[PDB]
């Protein structure tokens, strides 16, 4: 299961346009701190906005299953 | 006659989205009259998710059963065999679902007989010897998932120190 | 948890008979003077709970491992031993709300080591639970 | 590994094995006999005062009773063919620093 | 068995033309984020309008089969 | 700190009985002359 | 169940029991009288 900084970084990647929007330019410098549990950004404006507006759809709730398995003989 | 029913659940909680693993096996003895073990084990491991109307989807990787060990010891413990299924379903939130499942049944009979005399009337039935078997096996596996909720957890409110406050100024203190 | 209870009673016959040197019969045997009797007569009832609590400390997002494993011993009337471990292994950290979410791995149980020592003894079988949970 | 942290207190990076090797006339009644038990974590202390970085309690209670089904149950002399057996255990491992 | 981002990103490959329409331009970046069962996309307007589309036409149902084999002797 | 309490009491049986040279009983009994007590009693 | 350590949950200690004594390391390394 991937890292929401890996996943970011590789889809901001190998582009060449402008004028981004959002649907439910340089490179951005992406790194992950696990000791904290928090992701370090470096980016224009554009890029920093849309990158917390993806991560706040992204991440959310995480719903908890349990799961009950009935044998009967 | 012989008469079983066993009943076994496993129960295992997780996020949606991210596997489980649970794994568990006992021993189960009988004392002789004047000691028999059986080796249940069970290991499942599970990768569920939501989908629409809420319900719950789940990729199932299952096996379960026991091990081969042979005075009615055979005929107390449980020796359910061994069972392995794999598969993928989903169910609707509040139902349970009989995803695998075998029935069994076994019926025989064995006649014999001396050709000319077993068949005169009254004693001829002294002769004969008659063998008969007949044996009903259901094993069923079902599932049945759940969201959890806020009313899932137990409420504790408190927390047990493993050891007293009092105990630990005595034996860390100076002396007095 | 666990309760139990197993009981049997009853009786098994064999027999042998014969007539003059002439005529043998054997009732309910394998292959070849009269009869045996058989009488069982027994009830017993086992009941056995066990709770154990490991407890460890650690900061948050930074892994922390406990494993441990005893030995008990019971006498016998005139030395049976099961060996309980434990492994524990766990990943912690925060979230909203001030939820407590948590990684884990966790072993537990006993060895299989068989005069009712086994009927005093934990013998708790084994588990092992690889999961992820978070709890207010 | 220690270190010091604001306000003076002391941070450690601490791992821990302890305990005993398995060696069974009530000698295992007298000695030790602690098992063992490994602990790896970090944590840090204010300085004045003691933390239970590990921990583990363990509580067991069995009962048996084995009896004759009909006779045993007669109300004077049936308590003559009961076997009763018990065993009851309470344990506490602490570790602080 | 091909997850749809794989089996999508590999259809929206090595095609020189625009003007599309569905039958029941440059490349497009679509990555597979498992830990909330997710797509991240990223394209133009009518490529991402043609991707919705195709999805939505692709995962409906999955109907159950239950199949009980009979052995006698 | 660690604390213990196991004690047993009571009787297990075991038995014989024949009659004549054709009745034999085993009471309480795996396999092939007259009743065996063992009594136990203790508490440590 | 889990739970965040507080101030409260530490122990107080406010002392130190030496190992060995001050009087019995000078018995042990002083000078003989």
């Amino acid at each position: 299961i991937p890292g929401v900084a890996t996943v970011v970084e590789r889809l901001l990647n190998n582009g060449k346009a402008l004028s981004n929007r959002q649907a439910q330019l340089e490179d951005v410098s992406l790194i992950a701190y696990p000791e904290t549990n928090s992701i370090l950004v470096k980016g224009n404006d554009q890029q920093i906005q849309i990158i917390r507006d993806i991560i706040t759809q992204l991440d959310v709730a995480k719903r908890h299953i349990e799961l009950s398995l009935w044998i009967i003989d | 006659k012989k008469k079983a029913n066993v009943v076994s659940r496993p129960v295992i909680l997780t996020q949606e989205n991210i596997p489980a693993i649970f794994d568990n096996n006992r021993t189960f003895y009988v004392s002789l009259v004047g000691l028999e073990h059986v080796t249940y084990g069970t290991l499942i491991n599970v990768i569920p998710r939501f989908s629409s109307r809420g319900q719950i989807e789940m990729s199932l990787t299952i096996e379960d059963g026991t091990g081969n060990s042979q005075n009615e010891n055979t005929s107390v413990l449980p020796e359910v065999g061994r069972t392995k299924i794999s598969t993928i379903a989903r169910v609707p939130q509040g139902k349970s679902l009989l995803i695998g499942g075998y029935t069994h049944e076994t019926n025989s009979n064995e006649i014999i007989s001396i050709p000319f005399l077993s068949s005169i009337p009254v004693i001829g039935n002294v002769f004969k010897y008659k063998t008969s078997n007949i044996s009903n096996i259901v094993r069923v596996f079902l599932i049945q998932p759940r969201e959890i909720k806020e009313s899932s957890y137990y409420n504790t409110a408190e927390y047990k120190s493993l050891i007293s406050e009092r105990e630990i100024q005595k034996t860390t203190q100076i002396i007095p | 948890i666990d309760k139990s209870e197993l009981n049997n009673l009853g009786v098994n016959w064999q027999g042998t008979a014969s007539f003059g040197d002439s005529f043998g019969a054997s009732f309910n045997m394998s292959s070849s003077n009269k009869f045996i009797a058989s009488v069982m007569a027994l009830n017993q009832k086992k009941k056995a709970n066990v709770v154990s609590r490991p407890v460890i400390l650690t900061q948050e997002n930074i892994p922390a491992i406990f494993d441990n494993n005893r030995t008990f011993y019971v006498s016998l009337v005139g030395l049976e031993h099961v060996t309980y471990g434990t492994l524990i292994n766990v990943i912690p950290r925060f979230s909203s709300r001030g939820q407590i979410e948590m990684s884990l791995t966790i072993e537990d149980g006993t060895g299989n080591s068989q005069n009712e020592n086994t009927s005093v003894l934990p013998e708790v079988g084994r588990t092992k639970i690889s999961t992820i949970a978070r709890v207010p």
